[PDB]
């Protein structure tokens, strides 16, 4: 018995190609299309929610993520590697910083041990690389407000804005005509709207997209009071009813 | 607090002689001052003309004693049915003992 | 059992070669050249940075230059996610060494345990050696300003001028022909980037496709000062030795 | 093709043996069907038994999980029971270190990350089943999550797995475009289950006895099977009408 | 662990992962060993395709395992600096419980048997190095030279030459050295041993280093123009 | 038992009778004189109709309680419903390999359809003993008179013990179900 | 393909192809049964006299676990052997730990569980063995069957090995004969024509018949081996059924 | 590939087999056992003439009553030694008596099949222990890789072990002194060596009880030779 | 074919070839035979030579004063199962103050050689064994085969050409198993059991090896002279 896989299972080939890494970046190529844009007081984060079936209840499935009070991740790919690199980001957020420095870490180095852990898929023995690329969107008071996208080979990169999965190809070209250094918030969310619809097919409303936003802190959102320092958390879920709303002024 | 030893009393004799050996010791058994048993031996024939008594606290003199005649049965196994000379058998049981210098037996050995 | 499916990374090929190492190579090959050039009075570490796009954000990033300590930095060629898992290593082995001798490590000590570890993965464990080269740049008061170069054999050597990735062979020509050992520092810096400039595989060379770095004894008396070099610092010097 | 063995990417970015342990899970040849009521969450699996030598008490892809849950899995048995008692174990060390009863959709989120381990874990193999958690749940109410070998798992107003699961499906989808809402509008539990098992009977086109069913209702602080006089009593309620 | 058997015997006797090994060290730049009267030289080639070099920090190819013993090597690179730094411990070890250092017989062996230990041991690859190790023993005059290779065979040699193009070398040195009568100086030994080295080598420039052993740790480095002298005045006495 | 630490007094008691078994205590716990509590609830829930009566240490009876209560829930998942002499035996199995650190003394007591009320006694060696009853008694007695029994006999463990005294708790197991009943100082003294 | 060269690898059928081939192992096995009766069970087994030279009643088939659980099994013997040294584990902890003996649904799971867990991985290989096992407890009697895959059912009546179809067919007939239930010692009896009738396909060597028994009434509960004048008695009831 | 300790359809261990093959490769090393002593000799076979000879140890002290000679790849013989020195003198130890010469043999041969996937691969040396003890006296035992010993009243093994065993046959009987021994191994050796036999190419042993192991001097085996030459020319 | 690379694999047949040829070990090996009365069990060997000047492989192993084994196949694993049985045995004695029963002593041997054919890496042992002894219920003979397979019998007999002793006990069963409380009688009947599996040779002093356990008799192995009574 026990786990006699200790061999690397990614492996270079003669052309110098770790065929894993690429196959796994197929994977997600066929994934469905999320992008992230960069304002200048915040930053979106949104993807398509594609449903598996009507029946199905499309709210209990979360493609986009809190990991800290002031970062969150959206995905394209494999959703159950997604699921999981959540719950080990959300704890090592923990173990390898908060519970050291007594505060949450910033963007980068969170992107960083995600990062990490996705290296390691792509070395260690029995073992195969996750089939996602991430997009983390995060603030913190020395760096301010960033987006980073996360590959399965473990590499990332800062990004003032991009896309990835379906149609990432077309959505980027989108994003470098509309995109400039003065967005504010309302019209980076206004131009992440206008991106997705492009690649997007069926429907197109709160209820088949997901978006959320790391902007101002929310002290309603906290869930107590006594404490000026603590204002509250930078990330937020838009509401269905709250995406409906600037789909009219589209 | 719990005492791991205790004194079984006894006491035994070895004398040898030019052609041959001996080795005595008294059948009576004790603890305190009450009698155990009036006849329990503490002299073994343990194989290849050796015998051997451990004398002190009985548990450790009868494991002593349990393990040295394994200790023959093993040797005629592993050595083409040898015998034990005598100061071979005194070599291995030096061994047994120290191999537990840090939780004696409480013996007096004599073979 | 799983015997069927073991690609055995650490053997011999028959003429002696260990083929991983051999194909991590090739895959270096195709990496971002990288070049360092020892002077005088400093060092120079020059890189460009893989086809860029134009909505990367260039400022905060970092892809090919790393520091190591206040005296050390490399550049790097090949899997940058395979590079930080070594680097974050070769950090920490500094500190150890300034905890146990209060003293800044040695440059050569610091490459040679980072080649060491290199080196293991190529000879057991069975798992695929790191897809990296990198050139180290520092200094330390025994041997003064050091260039090495370390790839995945875990075998590493010293130099004057060294490129690694793409175009070394090209690269490595045109450094062996311009540089001389009374260099300083600001010609070193112009011959970097005339070399990256021909033998790069775009049209032209521009500030957002590169990285740029120097040590130099350029702070107040005696004393190593590493500069990173910005967006717009790295744009001035190109204007400045006119490439754009 | 190696990649094909194992749990490795194949060039399209496919896992093969995943796919492979999704036409385990029809193996069987049954196929099951889960609703919600207002109270209640109602599940139904059909029943083949083929040998007559079998005792038909024991032949039940049905488990009690926990007091609460309750759980049907559709794919070969042995996979099946390997499932539910590492739930089994789940649940009960839950409630054990964290003062509550776990919910249906944890329970469900935790076996889905163990079936996404094996996706990505070489040395272990998926399992061939899909499990469908069902609970009153005492703050979601009415509660139906699904896992398949993918590791992936989703809430439902209503499902159906097996076979002909597509033809259930629709079945399902045409009444509740509909009745306009998430859930079988009924009081008790009783006529929720005739709901379950009439349309089954519409989309299958099969006549059912109650040896031919086996039925699993989840109601507030318990789930529990019904025996075959309790679906008996059913089938007679629903002939009646 | 890694457990795989990497080194096994094949049907006609082989075990081909030791014999490649034997080919990494065929690749390998010479290296020449070679003892007179009083005295080892080690003799070593560096391959001229790469200029730009700073030879002040490229790590030397011999190297000191104690003060009275050094070694130099043929093959894989990055491997001799493992049996390298595992020979430095052991020399260290042996000081502190024997309170006397390591014979050059004693060192050589321990080498030869890591070497050995890793072509039957799972998970691991022979080493891709063949090395030689020259000294002499605490309190004694008497010259040592020994030679090690992947499979863990070791013995002494009066001569020796390892690496590429090591044949053309052996061939010189067969029949120039004389067992009856060595290099009698320290001058002789050197000479014979880059005589033996521009067989091979192309340019006696940057590409020829010479190390020196004598009596009681007195190891020293050759420099460039040191040894250039031996080059020059070889040339001149060859056109004849 | 360490200092300092909150001790659960002794007075409990089970009775078996006709409809079942009653187990009984008081509410007193103490940290030297000083009564920690005075409304504290020693008759603990391990099973539907298993519960068990802690003395000794608060600590190590509830740790113990609440691995009991996992380790019948798990039970009860695979094999059905567990037995009374079952719930026994797992009380004992920690209180017995862990008795050097352990100061628990238990009674176990439950309600079976074929076995009808049993008690279980498990004192500080990790030893087990059935009994009818456990702390002029008859078998087969009412409930009410069982209920009189347990009120008279703890009554005067608090009158002449410490650390005894508050209410007087009891539960009443039976093929009907679980009933709690509560007793007041002004009731219980004055008998 | 080469789907079928390692143990847990899914075929494009979603098939176990090993455990498939450790069923023929079985089928390629001697015969043996399992009746459930009235308040306990009967298991009756075929040893093949390979040759004079075996000693008769000396190579003991049938194995006890605990006290009241009776266990034999069809196909490779040894791999038998080491899930009933399981079943001994599994029983002694559940004792040791509960109290009461282990029941057979229970214990018929602690089987299972272990038989699966030998097509979950490459570095193992599955049982070559259908086991038939049962016995009484305090919900009474049960009969069982395990198969390489660790699938397992309660049965009536229950056969496996060479003459399963044989011995199957004759099961069924009983089953129908007999819906309010059929007595311990006939049971013992049948099992014996059972063995008979389904030595017809195995009929090359001549063979010897071994049985044992739980019941609640005849046995107290326990397993016991079948010896004696009621072994004779279920022979000749064999021996006359078959002329 | 294939497993490690895998069986072929004959009924043998592959790897085995073909660690026997390697043993054929090594050089020759003879032994002969007499009631006056044992007599071990081996072929150096030096690689080149630079190489020197004397450092070639193919000939092995155990302990004071115990030699071993080595043939095949002689650097995996280096722990086979080691391992025999310490079960010799740890044996000492617990019983204050020399080990027999089986005994050893039989705890070398222990280590022989503990490989597999213990270390990697079977031994490629095949060893001629010689020895003596109180018991069976003067003693010559052949331990391969397989696990098994023979004892031997003559034996060869190595490259020309087939035909030096054809003539060990007809030149072996139960009367041969310690002499004619010595002079028969270097008779045997320079009929299967290549290069011509002396006393650097070759080297002699013996064990006897009263001087136990002993290597013999190149000065000793180069008289050996030349009395050998003689009595051949003397008929 | 493709189902033989190691012991974890099944054939589609349902064979596993790795046991079959360690199974084929035991045919190359020299033959052995075992029979029993009531009183007495007896191991007869033909031990095999390399050549004529090489002494001859000894194939008894002795495990306790009432209780041995004859080997067949590869040696070194009859001394790993032979070692085991010797502890199984002693810890029998030291604990239980017991005499380990023949029956269990071939149990623990099943045990022992099924976990090597179910395991990945290891491999099964390529020996086959005949185990005498003298327990509480009389005199026992068993046959180990490595396949886990073990077997009480009257007698029987493994190795090269081990048919033609086989057949021939077969045909005298009902004479030798009457040999009660004479030992050199049983012996002469396995001595001629065992010529009927020889070819060309015969047997010789230095060749013949004889075993013998019973009542009132340790196990206690001849070889040499004290053989040359039976030929
Ligand atoms: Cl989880
Ligand atoms: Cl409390
Ligand atoms: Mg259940
Ligand atoms: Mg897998
Ligand atoms: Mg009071």
């Amino acid at each position: 018995m026990t786990d006699r896989y200790s061999f690397s299972l990614t492996t270079f080939s003669p052309s110098g190609k770790l065929g894993q890494i690429d196959y796994a970046l197929t994977a997600v190529k066929q994934g469905v299309t999320s992008l992230g844009i960069k304002a200048t007081n915040g930053v979106v984060i949104a993807t398509e929610k594609k449903s598996s079936s009507p029946l199905a209840m499309s709210e209990t499935l979360s493609k986009v993520s809190l990991l800290t009070p002031d970062i969150g991740a959206v995905y394209s790919g494999m959703g159950p590697d997604y699921r999981v690199l959540v719950d080990k980001s959300r704890k090592v957020a923990h173990t390898s910083y908060k519970r050291i420095y007594g505060e949450y870490p910033p963007t980068k180095l969170l992107v960083s041990e995600v990062a990490k852990i996705m290296q390691e898929a792509t070395q260690s023995g029995g073992v195969r690389p996750f089939g996602v690329s991430l997009l983390i969107a995060g603030h913190d008071e020395f760096n301010g407000f960033s987006l980073y996208q996360v590959d399965p080979s473990g590499s990332y990169f800062p990004w003032k804005a991009t896309a990835i999965g379906k149609g990432s190809v077309a959505a980027k070209t989108f994003l470098e005509k509309r995109w400039n250094d003065e967005l504010e918030l309302e019209d980076a969310i206004h131009i992440a709207l206008l991106t997705l619809k492009e690649s997007v097919e069926g429907e197109f409303n709160g209820d088949t997209i997901e978006l959320a936003i790391i902007g101002d802190e929310n002290p309603d959102l906290l869930g107590y009071t006594g404490i000026p320092t603590d204002k509250g958390p930078r990330f937020r879920k838009l509401t269905s009813q709250e995406i409906n709303d600037r789909l009219e002024a589209l | 607090q719990f005492n791991p030893y205790g004194d079984n009393g006894g006491t035994i004799l070895g004398i040898a002689g030019e052609d041959f050996a001996v080795l005595a010791g008294d059948t009576r058994n004790i603890t305190d001052y009450s009698i155990n048993s009036r006849y329990e031996p503490k002299v073994f024939d343990c194989g290849d003309n050796i015998v051997m008594s451990a004398n002190g606290f009985a548990a450790d003199g009868d494991a002593l004693v349990k393990r040295f005649k394994n200790s023959v049965k093993w040797y005629h196994f592993d050595h083409n049915d040898k015998k034990l000379s005598i100061n071979s058998a005194a070599r291995n049981i030096q061994h047994l003992l120290y191999g537990k210098r840090f939780f004696p037996y409480y013996v007096h050995t004599i073979i | 059992g799983s015997r069927r499916y073991d690609s055995r990374t650490t053997i011999f090929s028959p003429e002696g070669r260990l083929y991983q190492v051999e194909y991590a190579l090739e895959s270096i090959s195709h990496a971002g050249t990288a070049i360092g050039i020892m002077a005088s009075d400093g060092i120079v570490l020059a890189a460009e940075r893989k086809v860029t796009s134009t909505l990367l954000e260039q400022d905060t990033s970092t892809e090919k230059l790393y520091k190591l300590n206040d005296k050390i930095a490399v550049a790097v060629a090949g899997l940058t996610a395979d590079a930080e898992i070594l680097i974050n290593t070769a950090r920490i082995h500094a500190q150890n060494y300034l905890k146990t001798y209060n003293e800044d490590i040695p440059v050569e000590i610091l490459v040679r345990r980072l080649s060491d570890i290199k080196q293991g993965y190529t000879q057991h464990g069975g798992l695929r050696p790191f897809g990296v080269s990198f050139i180290y740049a520092g200094y330390d008061d025994r041997y003064g300003y050091q260039l090495y170069t370390s790839n995945p054999s875990g075998n590493y050597t010293g130099w004057k001028a060294i490129s690694v990735g793409a175009n070394t062979s090209a690269a490595q020509t045109l450094l062996q022909m311009d540089y001389k050992d009374d260099m300083k520092v600001d010609d070193a810096i112009e011959l970097a980037l005339k070399t990256l400039s021909k033998t790069t595989d775009s049209s032209a060379l521009t500030y957002d496709r590169l990285e740029f770095a120097t040590i130099r004894k350029g702070a107040n008396d005696g004393e190593v000062y590493q500069k990173i070099f910005k967006p717009q610092e790295i744009k001035d010097i190109l204007v400045k030795t006119g490439i754009t | 093709g190696y990649d094909r063995h194992i749990t490795i990417f194949s060039p399209e970015g496919r896992l093969y043996q995943v796919e492979y342990a999704f036409k385990a899970t029809n193996q069987t040849n049954i196929n099951s069907l889960a609703v919600r009521g207002k109270d209640c969450t109602v599940v139904i699996s059909q029943k083949k038994v083929p040998d007559k030598l079998l005792d038909p008490t024991t032949v039940s892809y049905i488990f009690c999980i926990s007091r609460t849950i309750g759980m049907v899995v559709n794919g070969p048995i042995p996979d099946a029971r390997n499932a539910a008692l590492r739930a089994k174990a789940e649940a009960a060390e839950f409630r054990y270190k964290y003062g509550y009863d776990m919910p249906c959709d944890v329970l469900a989120k935790r076996m889905a990350n163990l079936s996404q381990i094996y996706t990505q874990r070489a040395y272990m193999r998926p399992l061939g089943v899909i499990l469908t958690f069902v609970s009153v749940d005492e703050e979601l109410g009415p509660s139906i999550y699904k896992t398949d070998p993918a590791g992936y798992y989703v809430g439902y107003k209503a499902t159906a797995t097996g076979p002909k699961q597509q033809e259930i499906t629709t079945n399902l989808e045409n009444h509740f475009k509909k009745s306009k809402i998430d859930h079988i509008n009924e009081e008790s539990w009783e006529k929720v289950v005739e709901f379950a098992i009439t349309h089954m009977i519409d989309a299958l086109g099969t006549e059912f006895s109650k040896n031919d069913l086996e039925v699993g209702v989840a109601t507030k602080d318990k789930f529990f099977t019904l025996s075959a006089e309790n679906i008996e009593e059913r089938l007679v309620a629903i002939a009646e009408q | 662990g890694y457990d795989r058997a990497l080194s096994i015997f094949s049907p006609d006797g082989h075990i081909f992962q030791v014999e490649y090994a034997l080919e990494a060290v065929k690749r390998g730049t010479c290296a020449v060993g070679v003892k007179g009267k009083n005295c080892v030289v080690l003799g070593c080639e560096r391959r001229s395709t790469l200029k730009l070099q700073d030879t002040r920090i490229t790590p030397s190819k011999v190297s000191k395992i104690d003060s009275h013993v050094v070694l130099s090597f043929s093959g894989l690179n990055a491997d001799s600096r493992i049996l390298i730094e595992k020979a430095r411990v052991e020399a260290q070890s042996h000081r502190l419980t024997l309170e006397d250092p390591v014979t050059v017989e004693y060192l050589t062996r321990y080498v030869a048997g890591v070497q050995q230990r890793y072509t039957q041991s799972g998970g691991v690859r022979p080493f891709g190095v063949s090395t030689l190790i020259a000294g002499f023993d605490p309190r004694d005059d008497e010259p040592k030279l020994y030679q090690t290779e992947p499979s863990g065979i070791y013995s002494s040699w009066s001569a020796q030459t390892i690496g590429r193009n090591s044949k053309t070398v052996r061939e010189f040195l067969e029949k120039n050295y004389d067992r009856k009568e060595p290099p009698a100086t320290v001058e002789e030994c050197v000479k014979l041993t880059v005589r033996s080295l521009l067989e091979v080598v192309q340019t006696g420039a940057k590409n020829i280093e010479i190390t020196v052993v004598k009596p009681d740790s007195d190891i020293v480095a050759l420099s460039s123009e040191e040894i250039n002298q031996y080059v020059t005045q070889i040339e001149q006495e060859k056109q004849e | 038992l360490k200092k300092g630490e909150v001790s659960l007094g002794t007075s409990i008691m089970a009775v078996t009778f006709k409809d079942g078994v009653i187990l009984g205590a008081d509410s007193r716990t103490t940290t030297g004189a000083y009564i920690a509590n005075r409304v504290t609830d020693k008759l603990t829930r391990v099973h539907d109709k298993i519960w068990c009566c802690r003395s000794g240490s608060a600590a190590d009876t509830q740790a113990i309680a609440d691995i009991v209560q996992y380790h019948l829930e798990l039970y009860t998942s695979q094999y059905g419903t567990p037995s009374t002499e079952t719930a026994a035996s797992v009380f004992k199995e920690l209180c017995y390999e862990n008795k050097d650190n352990l100061t628990a003394g238990i009674i176990v007591a439950g309600y079976d359809d074929k076995n009808k009320g049993e008690v279980y006694t498990i004192p500080l060696g990790g030893s087990v003993h059935k009994l009818p009853y456990a702390i002029n008694f008859r078998e087969n007695m009412s409930k009410e008179e069982t209920v009189d029994f347990i009120k008279h006999s703890l009554s005067q463990a608090i009158k002449w013990d410490g650390s005894s005294g508050g209410v007087i708790r009891m539960v009443v197991l039976t093929a009907a179900g679980v009933e709690r009943l509560i007793f007041y100082p002004d009731e219980y003294e004055q008998l | 393909t080469g789907y079928d060269l390692s143990n847990s690898v899914f075929s494009p059928d979603g098939r176990n192809f090993q455990v498939e081939y450790a069923v023929k192992a079985v089928e390629n096995g001697t015969t043996s049964i399992g009746i459930k009766c009235n308040d306990g069970v009967v298991f009756a087994v075929e040893k093949l006299i390979t040759s004079k030279l075996l000693v008769p009643q000396k190579n003991v088939k049938i194995q006890v676990v605990d006290r009241h659980i009776g266990c034999v099994y069809s196909g490779l013997i040894p791999d038998g052997r080491h899930l009933v040294n399981r079943g001994r584990e599994e029983a002694a902890s559940f004792k040791k730990l509960y109290k009461t003996p282990i029941p057979i649904p229970a214990f018929a799971d602690r089987l299972g569980q272990y038989v699966q867990a030998h097509t979950l991985y490459n570095s193992v290989r599955p049982f070559g063995v259908s086991t038939i096992f049962g016995g009484v407890d305090k919900n009474g009697a049960h009969l069982y069957m395990l198969e390489p895959s660790g699938s397992y059912w309660g049965y009536k009546g229950a056969a496996t090995g060479k003459g399963r179809q044989s011995a199957k067919a004759e099961l069924e007939k009983l089953v129908d004969h007999h819906p309010e239930g059929l007595s311990a010692r006939e049971a013992v009896k049948q099992a014996a024509k059972i063995i008979y009738l389904a030595h017809e396909d195995n009929k090359e060597k001549d063979f010897e018949l071994e049985i044992s028994w739980c019941s609640l009434s005849e046995t107290n509960g326990l397993h016991k081996f079948v010896k004696g004048d009621l072994l004779q008695e279920a022979i000749d009831f064999a021996q006359k059924e078959i002329n | 590939d294939r497993g490690v300790s895998t069986f072929s359809p004959e009924g043998r261990l592959f790897q085995v087999e073909y660690s026997l093959e390697a043993i054929k490769l090594g050089s020759t090393a003879i032994g002969i056992a007499t009631k006056e002593g044992v007599v071990l000799g081996v072929e150096k076979r030096a690689t080149s003439p630079l190489l020197e000879s004397d450092s070639i140890e193919k000939i092995v002290e155990i302990d004071r009553h115990i030699g071993c000679a080595m043939s095949g790849l002689t650097a995996d013989a280096r722990s086979m030694i080691e391992h025999a020195r310490t079960a010799a003198v740890t044996h000492n130890l617990y019983y204050d008596e020399d080990i027999n010469v089986e005994s050893l043999t039989q705890s070398v041969c222990d280590l022989a099949l503990r490989f597999g996937e213990l270390m990697s691969r079977p031994f490629g040396v095949a060893l001629l222990i010689a020895g003596h003890d109180a018991d069976d006296g003067y003693q010559l035992f052949h331990a391969e890789p397989s696990g098994t010993f023979y004892r031997y009243n003559a034996k060869a093994i190595g490259s020309g072990s087939e035909g030096a065993q054809a003539e060990l046959l007809n030149e072996w009987h139960s009367s041969l002194t310690l002499k004619e021994a010595e002079l028969l191994v270097l008779k045997i050796l320079k009929q299967v060596m290549e290069e011509k036999l002396d006393e650097n190419n070759a080297q002699l042993s013996c064990i006897t009880k009263q001087d136990g192991f002993k290597i013999y001097d190149n000065e000793k085996t180069a008289e050996l030779i030349k009395e050998l030459k003689e009595k051949e020319a003397a008929e | 074919n493709n189902y033989d690379g190691d012991t974890v694999t099944f054939s589609p047949t349902g064979r596993l070839f790795q046991v079959e040829y360690a199974l084929e070990a035991i045919k190359q090996g020299s033959v052995t035979v075992g029979l029993r009365s009531n009183t007495h069990a007896v191991l007869v060997a033909l031990k095999r030579n390399a050549d004529e000047l090489s002494s001859y492989q000894k194939k008894i192993i002795k495990c306790d004063e009432h209780m041995g084994l004859s080997l067949a196949g590869l040696a070194p694993d009859a001394r790993v199962l032979s070692n085991y049985l010797r502890q199984q045995c002693n810890y029998s004695s030291l604990v239980f103050n017991r005499k380990l029963a023949v029956e269990r002593a071939g149990h623990l041997l099943c045990d022992k050689a099924q976990k090597n054919t179910q395991s990945y890496g290891g491999r099964p042992y390529g020996v086959g064994l005949l185990i005498i002894g003298y327990d509480k219920s009389g005199a026992h003979l068993l046959e180990f085969q490595p396949s886990g397979n073990v077997t009480e019998l009257y007698g029987t007999a493994i190795g090269a050409r081990s048919q033609g002793a086989k057949t021939y006990l077969e045909r005298t069963l009902d004479t030798f198993i009457k040999i009660d409380g004479n030992p050199d009688e049983l012996i002469k009947a396995g001595v001629e059991a065992i010529s009927q599996s020889l070819r060309d040779e015969s047997l010789t002093v230095d060749n013949l090896s004889i075993a013998i356990v019973g009542k009132d008799t340790p196990f206690t192995i001849y070889d040499g002279e004290a053989v040359a009574k039976y030929i």
